[PDB]
């Protein structure tokens, strides 16, 4: 048993939480170009035949609360789960519309001994979010543990900056949408994910008209406490 | 590009 | 895509081995890590890479170390691993004196600081504390100047790792038994993956002690490799 | 078994 059971009769749930408008209190811009990161991540996942779940502008409250009840459901009969956030953060934080949250405190709801629907199977969790302020300015070329099962890809290192262009969307996101949609049927998924880390790492160069965000680059982060390989595809 |  | 491993060298491996502590630190000795600076010495003399040895190291020593080693000429090298055995806390790594931040050593590293180093693996793997939390357990310019690092990790972030004084820490113990079952079939993401099933699902904690007794562990890779990494090549 |  090398791969996780995917052939349950679910999927599973993709919940994805896109904040674009904070709150005067928190004060914070506007995050232009996330929606489109909303609309690729649904169609991605819904072809892979995940259940969506689509919310926008969630104070830190409702993060909680919405994590809290989908932990709270039965997920037998599905084979993963996949949370994607789409925010402005910190390192181990991300915002609500009203504020900051801690990630240990959404992941939570989900520990193997607290979403027992879920124990054993693949808990997915895709972060667009700052993990920090710096800049990389790039180089010319039989008991399972609790926090077993779990996957963090986060879109930046840490202590970075993570990008979003506002036409098309988080570099990270884009990356990520286009090699699900390629590779899918063909990868396993940490493999899709060093494709994605490559694609981010090589195509991708900020242009700015501030010399101090110029030519800037990223590179994501695989956080892996997966026990399996995980394949999208069947038979 | 703008960050986030 | 897979990183060229074909270079005249697979590369150094580089172990800081930290079993005595200086008595003013109030840090207990690390039994069992011989064992695994043993274990680590011959898994990966067995993938050709220049083994290294070095035990209880001040907290100067490993970042003049760390320092010479990356001022070396890694250009005929196809990548580099650095293993570090001590007591840690989250981002931190124990000398026999005291504390370095992991950050500062794995900065001599950069793609802009380290030339010879550049678009090549290199891996970092890290036995050490990244907290004091247990797991209890269920019942069942070109390219960034941070890619291409993995980080390894013997535990999750904020958890205490385990060591038997006699076999050797759960981590290494694990990684060098799927390096040397599985590093001429499987792709390394894939290996540590299987570490991480077998740490998780083979080991738990027998303690005296109720606060430490029948406890559990799931190591954590951080992947900011840009290619699949084989050990096998031509 | 001891913790580092």
């Amino acid at each position: 048993d090398n791969s996780y059971k995917m052939d349950y009769p679910e999927m599973g749930l993709c919940i994805i939480i896109n904040n674009k408008n904070f709150h005067k209190s928190t004060g914070m811009t506007s995050r232009s170009g996330t929606d489109v990161d909303a609309a690729n991540l649904r169609e991605t996942f819904r072809n892979l035949k995940y259940e969506v779940r689509n919310k926008n502008d969630l104070t830190r409250e409702e993060i909680v609360e919405l994590m809290r009840d989908v932990s709270k459901e039965d997920h037998s009969k599905r084979s993963s789960f996949v949370c994607v956030l789409l925010s402005h953060g910190e390192e181990g934080i991300i915002f609500g519309t009203n504020g900051p949250v801690d990630l240990k405190k959404i992941t939570n709801f989900f520990r193997g001994d607290r979403c027992r629907s879920l124990t054993g199977k693949p808990k997915l969790f895709i972060i667009q979010a700052c993990r920090g302020t710096e800049l990389d300015c790039g180089i010319e070329t039989h008991k399972i543990p609790v926090e077993a099962d779990f996957l963090y890809a986060y879109s930046t290192a840490p202590g970075y900056y993570s990008w979003r262009n506002s036409k098309d969307g988080s570099w990270f996101i884009q990356s990520l949408c286009a090699m699900l949609k390629q590779y899918a049927d063909k990868l396993e998924f940490m493999h899709i994910l060093t494709r994605v880390n490559r694609k981010v790492a090589t195509e991708f160069e900020s242009f700015s008209f501030d010399a101090t965000f110029h030519a800037k680059k990223q590179i994501p982060c695989i956080d892996s406490m997966l026990t399996k390989e995980l394949y999208f595809y069947h038979l | 590009d703008e960050v986030d």
